[PDB]
C-alpha cells in the first residue's frame, strides 16, 4: 500500500559485482591514456594498476 | 569399464604469467 509503514513499503535494489581479474579490463572510469615511455624512470598506471 | 588417468587433467589455475618457478 502507498500508506504502509516504511519497513513494509516497496524498495528497488541494484547490486554491482566487480570482476577484478588479471583478465583484460573492459569496464573503466573516465581516465585518459598518455603516450607510452621506455628506458626511463616513471610513475605509471595500467588499467588501475599503479 | 575403466582405464587409468596417469597424470592427465592438469590446467592453468590462474590468468598470470610466471616463469622458472615451482608454484603451489
Ligand atoms: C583401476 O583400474 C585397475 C586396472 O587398470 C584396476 O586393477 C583397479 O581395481 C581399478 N580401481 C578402481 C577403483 O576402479
Amino acid at each position: 500500500q502507498p500508506t504502509n509503514g516504511v519497513g513494509y513499503q516497496p524498495y528497488r535494489v541494484v547490486v554491482l559485482s566487480f570482476e577484478l581479474l588479471h583478465a583484460p579490463a573492459t569496464v573503466c572510469g573516465p581516465k585518459k591514456s598518455t603516450n607510452l615511455v621506455k628506458n626511463k624512470c616513471v610513475n605509471f598506471n595500467f588499467n588501475g594498476l599503479t | 569399464a575403466y582405464t587409468n588417468s596417469f597424470t592427465r587433467g592438469v590446467y592453468y589455475p590462474d590468468k598470470v604469467f610466471r616463469s622458472s618457478v615451482l608454484h603451489s
